[PDB]
């Protein structure tokens, strides 16, 4: 009865590339930090 | 059976992809990585579609929680609070952080159904009544309640942790007793996991989502807190021997203008 993927398909790929909204500047656009 | 669900909460990796690989993979650095399970149902493979959602990060994950939690899916939701033992401050802060995220999810997505509130609260009050027997008084339980179970990663690194900055049973005993306190206050249990070791998660996650398991504290390195092995006395006995009884300060312990004016002044 594996046929209930509509719940995930309702909003599956609405944000496939939403990792670049850094307040338009931020001066450190990266979703992590480097070493020391 | 109906559809089962599991929400694993990774804290910046912490071996979440490796742990999900050990049970049955690209990476885990974006968020909402759906995973399917196939657990034995004591006789055959009855297609126990226990959905697993890998949530990592903090950049607007409420939408991912909305796409990962349905309305009538709420009872069979076994979230897995994952925190790696290599960074104890990350465990102490991330456990309360994921608990706060779960509280916000209940305060923003569980509130529209009215009958589910009065049914779920009594279901939790009756579920905690059966959580303590068949294991082998009253604790400061919080407001959150649903079948939960916390799983800690990097537990097979006792020598590494004592070689870096612990070098005493105070740190390991502090983490053990305090995570035990956090699990009893959150209405959960604690099952440690490791690299190709400590295979005890499937037993309790199968035992609660309706095949039993006992407690292990003798080894002190592979500690398993089952459902119903908590009180307010053994936790005090744990952090008493050489460890400060409930310290509130040990958390930070284990965690042409100038030149022109000058020329003009010289000219006068």
């Amino acid at each position: 009865q594996e046929m209930f993927a509509w719940k995930m398909v309702v909003l599956s790929l609405p944000r496939i590339q939403s990792q670049r909204y850094q307040v338009g500047v931020h001066y450190e656009l990266t979703e992590e930090e480097k070493f020391y | 059976p109906s559809g089962k669900n599991i929400l694993v909460f990774g804290e910046d990796g912490s071996g979440k992809t490796t742990l999900m690989t050990k049970l049955q993979h690209g990476k885990k650095g974006r968020g909402l990585e759906y995973l399917y399970l196939s657990v034995h149902d004591e006789d055959r493979d009855d297609h126990t579609r226990c959905n697993v959602w890998i949530l990592d990060g903090d950049l607007y994950h409420k939408g991912l929680l909305k796409f990962a939690v349905s309305a009538e899916s709420l009872p069979e939701t076994l979230v897995i609070f994952v925190a790696d033992m290599s960074r104890p401050w990350t465990v102490m802060e991330s456990l309360q952080k994921w608990a706060s995220v779960l509280r916000e999810h209940i305060d923003k997505m569980k509130i529209p159904p009215e009958k589910m509130r009065e049914l779920e609260r009594k279901f939790v009050k009756d579920f905690q009544d059966y959580m303590e027997p068949e294991e082998g008084d009253n604790v400061l339980t919080h407001n959150l309640g649903i079948p939960v179970l916390v799983v800690c990663t990097k537990c097979d690194a006792v020598s590494v942790l004592e070689k870096e900055h612990d070098y005493r049973d105070e740190h390991l005993d502090f983490i053990q007793s305090h995570l035990r306190r956090f699990c009893l206050q959150y209405g959960a249990a604690l099952i440690y996991t490791s690299v190709k070791e400590e295979k005890n998660l499937d037993l309790l996650y199968k035992y609660i989502v309706h095949f039993t398991t006992p407690a292990l504290v003798v080894e002190k390195d592979a500690v398993f807190i089952p459902a119903g092995w908590d009180n307010e006395k053994k936790i005090a006995i744990l952090h008493e021997n050489f460890t400060t009884v409930k310290p509130e300060d040990a958390y930070e312990d284990f965690i042409v203008f100038l030149m022109k004016q000058q020329s003009l002044l010289a000219k006068q």
